[PDB]
């Protein structure tokens, strides 16, 4: 019986895993060995401690990550979401619209 | 096994107040300008714990077998490096594993397996006058180790690594907490400008290492570190000098914190929320300065 | 000044301090 | 206290859909979306009321 | 009037983990010549090392395989901390019993 807990004790090799490269400024998928999101990793410029990994705010939502080969920090952001509003004079003397 | 030092005089136990001390980061998580409420093991507010000290003048020969409930705030102040290791188990007879620490200047010698100990552990070196280099004399703490399962050694610990008498300077700080089969220790090493008692201040403790295990430890002891001279002639069980050796002992409890964090991502400031009404108070607004009303 | 703004309503605005973006909110 | 209320089991193995969606089937896991969905739901409408 | 909503979809993958080269001995957990007792039940840590997932799967037959809480087919790419290992021998009647 291979025996193994989560959220019991904190790690940062964890089990098996491969490694790939790394981008930044674009909305990609990332998967930082257990920490999965989508969003932007922009260069971070908050100071953090030699053992500090994570990072949060207020909400308690994640808003930074620590590089596990490097050993740098890069901020998290999500990609520009929305909502759309059609502009019409009306069907009754155009056809045109505008896209807001 | 090992010599068993006289003067075993009882004495009541003294007692002194902890002003805001046994903070430590609950977790690896940075956060800012925040103030998190956190449900963890800590030290209460505003208790007496005990001050066990070792001094010449009987010769208080002070390191009793003391307990290990749920977890130990443990506080020494010297300068002469007069402590040492920590020591725990459960027996102390061999028949189920006990762990061992040493912080000599080599490395952070951690025992964990089984090994029989004797009715007055002790450590001693002989400091040899004629020469003017200072080396370690005698190793006796223990019989020997028939089987054993769990090793580890880290770097050096961080010591002040100077032998003078002077002001004290030197404040050592740690938490012995082990839950769920994994052991923890957090230290800090702040300095102190007061000749005596618990300074006034405020500071965190920072994680070192995490030593997963699985052992029961309920029993805890203390070694220490005696150096025999000549100036004390006679058996050399006996012939030795002390120093000044102090260091203090206190519980941890299950109680609701409340944790004010700067721009650094440092704590520097806590709220208890089980010792005053103001303190439920700002625990529940989740705030600090209050304001008139009910 | 700006132009509109009369000295008690530069103090009323003045007096008066308060928002990150999450997931679905919007303003 | 709507965005706080998203991190709660709600009585489901997790608070997060990617670790039910990744460390569970389908069939079994129908059950822990429906209860976190229940949940956001009825949080959603006391918040408009 | 509103009519739908506007995302951006995200672009790449990437994927990181600290390069460890060690492998996980499994040589002596599910090839051990020599097994204990029930009650003197083996428990032997498991870090600092790449645990060779696929080769247990796809190369070895289990006469019973069951999995609690993780989908089996899932188990690749999730990584876990203090992986434990248990050996023993014991009656082919009650293994049924080994479960939460
Ligand atoms: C606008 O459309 C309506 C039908 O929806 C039509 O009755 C009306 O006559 C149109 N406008 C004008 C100015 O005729
Ligand atoms: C005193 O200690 C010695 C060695 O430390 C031991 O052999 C002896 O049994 C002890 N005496 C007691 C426990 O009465
Ligand atoms: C101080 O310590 C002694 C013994 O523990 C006793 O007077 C009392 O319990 C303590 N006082 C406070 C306020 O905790
Ligand atoms: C010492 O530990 C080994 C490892 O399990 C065990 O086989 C042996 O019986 C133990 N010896 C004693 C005296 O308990
Ligand atoms: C630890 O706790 C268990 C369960 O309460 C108890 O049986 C055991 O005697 C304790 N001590 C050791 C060394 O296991
Ligand atoms: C936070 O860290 C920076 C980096 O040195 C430092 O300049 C700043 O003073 C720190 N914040 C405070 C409140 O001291
Ligand atoms: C990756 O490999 C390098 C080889 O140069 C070595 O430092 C170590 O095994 C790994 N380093 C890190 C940071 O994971």
């Amino acid at each position: 019986v291979l025996s193994f807990e989560l959220l019991h004790a904190p790690a940062t090799v964890c089990g098996p895993k491969k490694s790939t490269n790394l981008v930044k400024n674009k909305c990609v998928n990332f998967n930082f060995n257990g920490l999965t999101g989508t969003g932007v990793l922009t260069e971070s410029n908050k100071k953090f401690l030699p053992f500090q990994q994570f990072g949060r705010d207020i909400a308690d939502t994640t808003d930074a990550v620590r590089d596990p080969q490097t050993l740098e920090i890069l901020d998290i952001t999500p990609c520009s979401f929305g909502g759309v509003s059609v502009i019409t004079p009306g069907t009754n003397t155009s056809n045109q619209v505008a896209v807001l | 096994q090992c010599v068993n030092l006289t003067t075993r005089t009882q004495l009541p136990p003294a007692y002194t107040n902890s002003f805001t001390r046994g903070v430590y980061y609950p977790d690896k998580v940075f956060r800012s300008s925040v103030l998190h409420s956190t449900q963890d093991l800590f030290l209460p507010f505003f208790s007496n714990v005990t001050w066990f000290h070792a001094i010449h003048v009987t010769k208080r020969f002070d390191n009793p077998v003391l307990p290990f409930n749920d977890g130990v705030y443990f506080a020494s102040t010297e300068k002469s490096n007069i402590i040492r290791g920590w020591i725990f188990g459960t027996t102390l007879d061999s028949k189920t594993q006990s762990l061992l620490i040493v912080n000599n200047a080599t490395n952070v010698v951690i025992k964990v397996c089984e090994f029989q100990f004797c009715n007055d552990p002790f450590l001693g070196v002989y400091y040899h006058k004629n020469n003017k280099s200072w080396m370690e004399s005698e190793f006796r703490v223990y019989s020997s180790a028939n089987n054993c399962t769990f090793e580890y050694v880290s770097q050096p610990f961080l010591m002040d690594l100077e032998g003078k008498q002077g002001n004290f300077k030197n404040l050592r700080e740690f938490v012995f907490k082990n839950i769920d089969g994994y052991f923890k220790i957090y230290s800090k090493h702040t300095p102190i400008n007061l000749v005596r008692d618990l300074p006034q201040g405020f500071s965190a403790l920072e994680p070192l290492v995490d030593l997963p295990i699985g052992i029961n430890i309920t029993r805890f002891q203390t070694l220490l570190a005696l150096h025999r001279s000549y100036l004390t002639p006679g058996d050399s069980s006996s012939g030795w000098t002390a120093g000044a050796a102090a260091y203090y002992v206190g519980y941890l409890q299950p109680r609701t914190f409340l944790l004010k964090y700067n721009e650094n991502g440092t704590i520097t400031d806590a709220v208890d929320c089980a010792l005053d009404p103001l303190s439920e108070t700002k625990c529940t607004l989740k705030s600090f300065t209050v304001e008139k009303g009910i | 000044k700006p132009s509109k703004r009369s000295p008690i309503e530069d103090l009323l605005f003045n007096k008066v301090t308060l928002a990150q973006k999450f997931n679905g909110l919007t303003v | 206290t709507l965005v706080k209320q998203l991190s709660s089991n709600f009585g489901a193995i997790s608070s997060v859909l990617n670790d039910i969606l990744s460390r569970l089937d389908p069939p079994e896991a129908e059950v822990q979306i429906d209860r976190l969905i229940t949940g956001r739901l009825q949080s959603l409408q006391t918040y408009v009321t | 009037y509103q009519t739908s909503n506007f995302r951006v979809q995200p672009t790449e993958s990437i994927v990181r983990f600290p390069n460890i080269t060690n492998l996980c001995p499994f040589g002596e957990v599910f090839n051990a010549t020599r097994f204990a007792s029930v009650y003197a039940w083996n428990r032997k840590r498991i870090s600092n090392c790449v645990a060779d997932y696929s080769v247990l799967y796809n190369s070895a037959s289990f006469s019973t395989f069951k999995c609690y809480g993780v989908s089996p087919t899932k188990l690749n790419d999730l990584c876990f901390t203090n992986v434990y290992a248990d050996s023993f021998v014991i009656r082919g009647d009650e293994v049924r019993q080994i479960a939460p």
